[PDB]
């Protein structure tokens, strides 16, 4: 939609580096290389069977 | 050393050999320490331990 935008990122959620890495990524300023995002939801669905 | 460098070569002594061989090993424990500090960032030090 309008406003919408999707941010795919590679990603292991089974290691914590990824984690870190990952949150940092989506926290810090656009200037730093982030994405200056602060997270309104969190949907952590990922799972392996 | 030129005597030495005649005498190594009608010999058919590789001088550098040894050093050659050392210089492979540090590689393979620069990338064994990269595993192993991967690991450690990951696990942590009090769960390695």
């Amino acid at each position: 939609a309008k406003g919408s935008t999707l941010i795919v990122v590679p990603f292991n959620q089974g290691s914590k580096q990824d984690v870190e890495a990952l949150i940092e990524f989506i926290y810090d300023t656009e200037k730093n290389g982030g994405l200056g995002w602060d997270l309104d939801a969190i949907i952590p669905f990922a799972a392996i069977p | 050393r030129q005597q030495l460098q005649v005498l190594a070569r009608y010999l058919k002594m590789d001088l550098d050999n040894g050093e050659r061989k050392f210089l492979k090993e540090k590689d393979t424990v620069a990338e064994l320490q990269a595993q192993l500090d991967y690991l450690n960032a990951e696990l942590g030090e009090f769960f390695v331990n």
